[PDB]
């Protein structure tokens, strides 16, 4: 009987259960992302990697859910390594950032990818 | 000056007995009549009394020296032994009006009353009288009319006022109930009542019963021209149930509820009372409970007692006994309480067990009403025990009646105003109260029939609360 | 059917007395230690004790025969002598379910207990127990949290919960009163409480005062880390200024309110429960004035029959008595009506004085609360009596250490915790009472020197209210 | 949006015993499901308040546990706090009080309760942020044989109507009736902007809903870690899939057998996106993941031969 | 005492069938007319019945030690079989009165209501007849007037 | 007159107040939890190991009531030995935690014992 760990077991959402994405495997979603015809686009954050609630505490508010976004959507993106290239750019620039790459699908406009796809150390 | 802290337990005498003390205008006095158990001495059995009732506890506490105990301490300032008791002396303690919330008549027995009857080292401990300063009884409403008010407004003035409770106690629907309170009120009794334990049932709803109830007392308004009123009790669970009836009550007009005050409790009894005041309505008073309080003379308290509380408090009408009827009361001390009740100023007079002098800075009176086992019979000497500010009440004595109600509402009505015209003439009712009635009999066949069915009724037995 | 209506009065035992009925399980049973006069039988008395207090009067009315009377008359079933008394008995009386008022303990009373005490026919009477029907209890809301969840909010297990009373009752000021509480509950005390009496006074207002306690309740809390509470007594004279108090409680987040019952009244209580449970407040509840009413054996209504009152009106504590203290209380006696207040299902016992088995269905139970008179050495005897289902409180015997109330605190609460783990350790607390307190004063200097203070105040004197 | 939750299925428990748990072992049981990586905990259908649990008890302690697994993980958690009650008032002042702690959901038995009050909640849900998860408790006394009630697609189409975010569609695989087909077509109902008519689906009429928002549907009851590929794949990505007992029965507790359930579904999730097909390699998905996660493991030992298979009553 | 957990799905029938039980005056009562899908007995079908309406769940959880199930579960106490039908038979199941919120119709009515008629494992189920307590029916406050009271 | 200290001196309800439990002094307390019949269970918590107030203010509310489990309740355990053992177990994996043994009572459902096992240093 193995007890679940309580300290230092963070988590980020969809696919963070799992052992740690290869780049082949990152590269699958970001394929999966453009087959289906979703808009990829990455966000990054420093200061708050979790949410949090500061300014209210009413139902469905939360702070911490916004994180900054890297550059555009990149609308018209069809090959896989335009996005990972901006992962290495955003990397660079921010190692000291956790960064996620997001898909929307703008007909429902909703999101239907998301998942961490870099995390500074310690993390 | 901050005499040092030395903890360990001392005698309360020490404290608390003050014999010297000469009371102030604005103390609460109260005499006790306490039962010592052997080897506890008058002193400490009264100290210990004054004490746990205001500021001290059973051994030393060094926060006693952050204030000014001199100032707040309740004090036992006189004992007087009990004549041909042993062991029984009646002790009289002291309490400065810091004491007390204003208006609160729960905060005044809390401490007073709270837990000194429960000493192991007394064997019984009964409040006999309580002396209300002026200073705290402005900070009460009292009653939300009183006697001069409910005259006015009822139009009803030079007899005792007649009433009637409604029979069986529980167990009718509203339909009957209203049909029982229709015939009585025309039969010439001033207000017909429920009784004090009909609220709300599973055999009658009260919505149900005062809706009809209405009904009924309008049309016998009507049909004699006379403002008549039924009391609907309002008293209840809660305190949300209880504003519920008054405000319906309210909404149908009628002139008067009710409220059991010990049952239902003084906080509830003054908020009912306040809005009484605020909406126009008389509030009628139910005692029930207080025999289990106020019956035997070794240990409770006196109805004197309770009946201060409830002027102060609120009620326009009080159940104070009837002297010759069913349930205890004897005359003298009956008269004593009933005049506590009505008047403004009564001196102290220990034949009656008045043990203070009381002012009421005109506080309204309340009015005293006699109900319980009475009946044609007995008008002649309630009409001179109680004399014009009372209410009569008949509840098996119109509804027992051979002929129904309206005809036995007409037997105690007749009979009321042929001893009102033979007193007023100059006849002593003492002596010639069979006679009044024997008269009248002659020229009311309602009122002969009532006399066939209680020539024989008498209720007389020793009592248990003499002076 | 419909025997004829013969007006007239006759004997309670012809209606009344019903030796061969067999109870239903839906009936309120009742217990009456009655007292008769001379020349009155056990049979007419009890009758009539049964009559009154629920469908009839003093004489024949016609109105019976409008229902049927069978169904809603209380009946005296059963009539045993007391043994060793001489003209005693306890007479057994049956109310049906249809003549009570759903979730109102106060109409409950006013029939049971409304007239009856004071017959003229009776010496004395007393109700000593209930059997109130599960049918019945369903219609309460009981205690507003009960013992489980109450532990459970302030995550308190293993031990009986400790307390503490501000001394002086009165006169302290409100920045003093949370000086003593905070002094009290950093030495280890889960609770400081106001003393009955303190409601607002002219020495010492309200909000003033739950203001400077909350202040220091959170700072106790903060330096020891153990969640703490301060009793905050919201009686007063108005159920409005009750609601007040009670909703700036709330409004300062503390976990728990304070009221006496009986001086403000089952109806003010009823209305504070519920509001309790709305808004998870904890209801500390007083008996102040209890004694008034159970000390004496042959006329009142004993404690337990207050205590499942109280129950089925609601609160979460209370007062229990201390068996060892300075207030009376026998420890069978005791014992008995602690069970009734905790348990589920209580078997009729005897020796006890459990007149009736009584079921619950699972209405909470609620904690008693042991205080008056006790100190250090008492602590075996308390933890042995009650259990860890109990709150144990001391006033003077914190405020009374003579190093202050901190030390006071943890004097109380290492000799607590001392017995504690020698009772669960297999020791026998009342052998070995005096050795476990004795041996902790050797580590413990605080304890030790609480020891040296009462080592000799005991309080032993003969029981008035005995089996 | 608000619970900022993408890609994958939403996970859930209902507590277990039905009844008979106190408020705070509820709490307790609570706290340990949501740490575990599930996203919802819930109160069971019948959980109102009870002698053995009152709501504001429960409540409290559960809102309690709700934020502390939140702390402990760094994901939105929520608990379904029942609102359900004997009168429209009762049920207001449950739903007043969770709006008071700043839970992001409350639920309602739509069919015992009425769609009058149903609609009223609805109405204060929208008003006040709440998300209203919703239970189909006595459905099946209603469409269950094919002769005489009314289907569950008409009831479907009522309760997105009427109001509710959620609402239990059945799981197909479990304990409880669904066809495959005729379940497809009203999680179409319940989800799309416009159905065209399809009788093989058990669609008379086409519809159209002019942008009403669309029904999340939950799958709930009966259902365990082999049957998440069959999961994944009949309902998609915007499903909620409930395990009560297969969450509280992990032999090894609660946070346990959350972890199984949330690493089952984010395996088949990937193995999906990655192309393979749910459908046929839907036990070796789950078998690898076996080798990686102790959690998943245990599980996978204690179910393995639970299914649940009998002619259906309710077909096309 | 605390028998160990053990994880596993195991018969309803093992602790929802219980034909020595003697109601309680405080019970609901229910009458269920069941029809088994084949191969399913009738103690399992009303055994299933009783669960699912009251406190258990398709497999072993181990928070049951955390209370008392005995007396809060359902229990199938007595089948009879349906005269002239096949594989029909009468459960009586007993709710112990804790399980239902006081004055709540929707309460009841969801538990015993709720799931059951639903089973993959049952071809028909209905409620015939429920024995409401007289301790559950003083809860309530019935007709706002009644018949006496209207006429 | 002594006074009583300020700094450092949080406690941590039932027996803390008694001087530190020897190991048969703790021993014995598990038997009578055993000896009752009650379940024991054991909770640790690394990061508030004092209940304090985040999250709400409202009466009867308090965070840090909730400490995580370890493993589950031993049902049927009636060797105190198997408790302690589970002690050890808990102590080596979360040197860094306080750890606490509990007792349930299910039929009452109240936990009738509990009581601090372990401190980590500082504590
Ligand atoms: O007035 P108290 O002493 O309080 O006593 C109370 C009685 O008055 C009581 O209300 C009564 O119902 O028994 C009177 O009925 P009846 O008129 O038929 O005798
Ligand atoms: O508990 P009851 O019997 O109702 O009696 C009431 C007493 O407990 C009372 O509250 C007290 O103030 O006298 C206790 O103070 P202390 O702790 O200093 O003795
Ligand atoms: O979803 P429906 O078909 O309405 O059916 C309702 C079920 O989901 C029901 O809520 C449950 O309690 O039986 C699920 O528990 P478990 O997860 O332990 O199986």
């Amino acid at each position: 009987m193995q007890v679940w760990p309580i300290l230092n077991l963070k988590k980020y959402e969809t696919l963070s259960y799992l052992p740690p994405l290869t780049t082949d495997q990152l590269a699958r979603q970001v394929d999966y992302l453009l087959n289906n015809k979703w808009v990829p686009c990455l966000e990054f954050e420093t200061d708050h990697g979790f949410v949090y609630r500061e300014h209210h505490n009413s139902p469905g508010y939360y702070d911490g859910r916004y994180w900054t976004m890297w550059k555009l959507p990149m609308f018209g993106c069809t090959d896989p390594a335009q996005v990972l290239n901006e992962l290495e750019e955003c990397k660079k620039e921010y190692p000291n950032a956790f960064i996620r790459i997001i898909g929307f699908d703008s007909n429902r406009e909703v999101q239907c990818i998301s998942f961490i796809a870099y995390k500074p150390a310690g993390y | 000056a901050s005499v040092g802290f030395k903890a360990g337990v001392k005698d309360y005498k020490l404290t608390y007995y003050t014999p010297e003390y000469e009371t102030l205008d604005t103390d609460i006095l109260a005499a006790f009549r306490v039962s010592p158990q052997p080897g506890v001495p008058p002193e400490e059995a009264g100290a210990a009394v004054a004490a746990e009732s205001s500021t001290g506890t059973w051994t030393t506490v060094w926060t006693d020296g952050l204030t000014n105990l001199d100032r707040y301490k309740g004090r036992c300032y006189h004992i007087e032994p009990v004549a041909g008791e042993e062991n029984q002396y009646i002790c009289y303690v002291a309490y400065p009006l810091d004491l007390f919330e204003e208006g609160s008549v729960t905060n005044m027995f809390t401490s007073i009353v709270g837990n000194v009857f429960g000493f192991k080292a007394l064997r019984a401990l009964r409040l006999e009288d309580l002396r209300i300063p002026v200073a705290y009884v402005k900070t009460f409403q009292g009653p939300p009319h009183g006697i001069q008010v409910e005259r006015d407004k009822l139009n009803k003035y030079g007899r005792p006022l007649l009433g009637c409770t409604i029979k069986p106690k529980l167990g009718l629907s509203a339909k009957n109930y209203g049909r029982a309170v229709y015939e009585c009120l025309r039969g010439g009794l001033d207000f017909t009542k429920d009784d004090e334990n009909v609220n709300s049932q599973p055999f009658m709803r009260w919505r149900d019963r005062f809706l009809f109830c209405a009904e009924a007392l309008y049309k016998a308004q009507a049909e004699t021209g006379e403002i008549k009123g039924h009391y609907l009790n309002a008293t209840a669970g809660t305190c949300e149930d209880m504003m519920k009836r008054a405000v319906f009550a309210r909404e149908l007009g009628v002139p008067i509820v009710m409220h059991d005050y010990l049952t239902g409790g003084f906080t509830a009894n003054t908020t009912l009372s306040h809005y009484c005041r605020d909406n126009g309505l008389l509030l009628h008073i139910h005692r029930a409970m207080h025999a289990v309080i106020d019956r035997q003379k070794n240990h409770g308290m006196h109805f004197r007692v309770l009946a201060k509380a409830l002027r102060l408090s609120g009620g326009d009408h009080i159940h104070s006994g009837t002297v010759v009827g069913k349930l205890e009361g004897e005359r003298d001390i009956t008269l004593g309480f009933v005049d506590l009740l009505r008047d403004d100023y009564t001196e102290k007079d220990r034949s009656r067990g008045i043990y203070f002098t009381q002012s009421w800075v005109s506080t309204p009176g309340v009015l005293p009403v006699a109900s319980g086992g009475i009946h044609v019979w007995h008008m002649p000497a309630l009409t001179e025990i109680f004399g014009d500010d009372s209410v009569l009440q008949f509840g098996g004595g119109t509804l027992g009646h051979p002929w129904g109600n309206a005809p036995g509402a007409v037997a105690n009505r007749v009979a009321l105003e042929a001893c009102v015209q033979a007193r007023n003439e100059g006849r002593d009712l003492a002596r010639e109260g069979n006679t009044i009635i024997r008269e009248a009999t002659k020229w009311s066949p309602e009122l002969a029939a009532a006399c066939e069915v209680w020539k024989e009724i008498k209720f007389e037995f020793p009592a248990m609360d003499t002076v």
